[PDB]
């Protein structure tokens, strides 16, 4: 109501927390992935040898 | 002496066999070393969690 009386985009600062939640499931993801993408050379280079 | 000759070819080609074996034992080893390392991060991750 607060918002009303001065018209300029209600609820702001939970507006924005779900902008900065988005943004941190993305980079989780994309680390998650460089692991498993490491993992796979270290075994790549053995199975050479052998 | 055939008798000798015949043993002795066999058993310079059956010396052969043994070291497919080797080879292929000493292959499967690389691959399992990866599954551990993995298993080891699991278990770890899911002390975090608790």
């Amino acid at each position: 109501l607060s918002s009303i009386t001065s018209g300029a985009s209600s609820n702001p600062l939970a507006k924005l927390d779900a902008a900065l939640a988005d943004v941190d499931t993305l980079r989780s993801s994309l680390g998650a992935v460089q692991n498993r993408f490491d993992s796979v050379i270290s075994n790549l280079g053995t199975t050479v040898t052998n | 002496a055939n008798r000798f000759t015949a043993n002795i070819k066999g058993l310079t080609q059956a010396q052969r066999n043994a070291n497919d074996g080797i080879s292929l034992a000493q292959t499967t080893e690389g691959a399992l070393t990866e599954v551990n390392n993995n298993l080891q991060r699991i278990r770890e991750l899911s002390v975090q969690a608790a």
